[PDB]
């Protein structure tokens, strides 16, 4: 009687994570792998932490400004803040950070004509980019 | 960080004495003096303070805002408190219930202190052992016009307590209804023309008293069997915990057993379209002085369950519906938030700290018999009580 875990989707695409220092967590509407595209998000400590039920890794900030599924957790990295955006059912996965003030979860492809990955950028309130939906 | 809630939950101090049957309740002059004394003052209070009736009552559903916080969220959103089709619906509801008890018993507190007869002390005492009261509505001794709720709760217009000089007195019967003032403005519908609480409403909108008793006794033996099954057939938490991820499949669960009973109260079935009143409605049943009866016995029954299955408690869930404190879509736990409730550390609730309730300072009479006995004694003994008392 395992769980489903949730998907986390910007518009009408969803979070996508394969296993191998950290890979690309890529937002669009083609599943790699069975349950590539079904996350458990738990409470950890003061905020919560998000694991890739198909490729077993975590979401984590990672070198300059990305965020990446790694294989091993780290309390360091590995910890997000999720906040109400205002609207709907959207929300903000942020890095904690005292007092706030932290990057957040910006859905955009590393150039142009992608793929759609996730980068780390100051909010923009007004940016649909940074709105996240989740559904069981 | 900074200071988080101004109201935290830390239950009550002292010896644990026990949550009465309503039944019993009413019978003891000094208990039901001081809980109508202590609801008067309650509901007396300006709405907008937190510890006034209508704010205890607000967490539950509407109105859809942040209860006793010394920092307003930024976004806030706005969604019941209360958990409801989730592995966390029997302990969110503890925890709400000694929210509640806390604030009703520092009201019985002050209340005591202006008796002025020569029996004072014993009023005295008498506010500190004060515990909410259970309505037992899985009990039917094989009576057909057997209820199990006194005329004090839902009939009497008006009550009779002793004043503060030792003289009888009838007061407006604060246990029959809640009047509100005003009125929540974000209410809709036939809630935003209702003054009181209502219940079971007919197609007038007027409250029908006698339907809903009619209702209750036909039931009752109904309830008895299902109690019953709900008690010994549950040996899981999911399945013993929650109403299902489709609301019903967990046909057997203290959930939907509770389910039914807020409908007696607040929801004539027969009426097309329904009319519910306060009871019959999520977000709306905590206004009603009778929730907290029907709560503590949802508790009661989780106690009961949790002694015949010891160890057996909160398991992992998943949580479908936002609400003002849960994610949606995150993985519930034991060491899940139980929002609005804060510890005087300044820590959110989990269920992890309530499973033994006798920490929140009360107990119920079921458990005298096991004190200090061993939790495999207590089990046994517990199965054998449920089996005359429900059986
Ligand atoms: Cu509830
Ligand atoms: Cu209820
Ligand atoms: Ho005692
Ligand atoms: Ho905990
Ligand atoms: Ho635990």
């Amino acid at each position: 009687l395992d769980l489903p875990g949730t998907r986390i989707l910007n518009g009408a695409n969803w979070a996508n994570n394969s296993a191998t220092s950290g890979t690309l967590i890529i937002f669009d509407q083609s599943t790699p792998g069975q349950d590539a595209d079904r996350w458990l998000i738990h409470n950890y400590l003061d905020g919560y932490k998000i694991f890739n039920m198909g490729s077993n890794n975590w979401a984590s900030v990672s070198r300059g400004n990305t965020v990446l599924g790694v294989s091993e957790f780290d309390g360091q990295t590995c910890k997000w803040s999720i906040e109400y955006s205002g609207n709907g059912e959207e929300f903000w996965i942020r890095v904690p950070r005292e007092g706030g003030g932290g990057a957040v979860w910006t859905i955009k492809p590393a150039s142009s004509q992608g793929p759609t990955t996730v980068f780390l950028d100051l909010l923009k309130e007004t940016d649909p980019n940074q709105r996240i939906k989740f559904a069981v | 960080s900074d200071k988080k809630s101004l109201m935290p939950l830390v239950g009550i101090p002292g010896e644990i004495k026990n949550r009465l049957n309503i039944l019993d309740f009413v019978k003891n002059d000094k208990f039901f003096t001081l809980y109508v004394r202590a609801l008067q003052v309650l509901q007396a209070r300006d709405q907008s303070d937190y510890s006034s009736f209508f704010q205890l009552g607000g967490i539950h559903g509407l109105p859809y805002t942040e209860w006793a916080k010394a920092q307003p969220q930024l976004h806030l959103y706005k969604a019941n408190y209360c958990t409801h089709g989730t592995v966390l619906f029997p302990t969110w509801h503890r925890a709400y219930e000694s929210t509640w008890e806390q604030t009703l018993w520092e009201a019985a507190g002050t209340v005591a202190q202006r008796f002025t007869t020569s029996d004072q002390a014993e009023w005295i005492q008498a506010a500190k052992d004060l515990r909410q009261p259970f309505w037992d509505w899985g009990y039917w001794p094989n009576d057909p016009d057997f209820i199990g709720l006194p005329d004090q709760v839902i009939r009497d217009k008006q009550v009779e307590i002793t004043d503060y000089n030792g003289t009888k007195i009838e007061v407006e019967n604060p246990i029959l209804h809640y009047k509100f003032h005003p009125i929540e403005p974000t209410f809709e519908g036939d809630f935003a023309q209702w003054q009181t609480t209502m219940r079971y409403p007919d197609v007038q909108k007027q409250e029908n008293i006698e339907g809903m008793i009619a209702g209750i006794k036909a039931a009752a033996p109904g309830f008895r069997e299902w109690t019953f099954n709900m008690l010994t057939k549950n040996y899981t938490w999911e399945l013993f915990s929650n109403h299902g991820a489709v609301v019903g499949a967990h046909a057997n669960s203290l959930e939907m057993v509770h389910n039914t009973v807020h409908f007696l109260i607040g929801r004539d079935p027969t009426l097309d379209p329904l009319v519910p009143g306060h009871m019959g409605s999520v977000p709306h049943a905590a206004f009603d002085p009778i929730f907290w009866m029907h709560h503590c016995n949802v508790d009661r029954l989780l106690a009961l369950w949790q002694t015949m299955n010891y160890d057996v408690y909160v398991s992992e869930g998943m949580n479908r519906e936002a609400t003002m404190g849960l994610i949606p879509g995150q993985v519930l736990t034991e060491d899940s938030p139980l929002e609005p409730f804060y510890t005087k550390n300044q820590d959110p609730w989990q269920s992890d700290d309530l499973e033994d309730w006798e920490t929140l300072g009360f107990s119920y009479p079921d458990f005298d018999p096991v004190k200090g006995k061993s939790k495999e004694e207590k089990s046994v003994y517990i199965n054998d009580w449920v089996h005359k008392h429900y059986g």
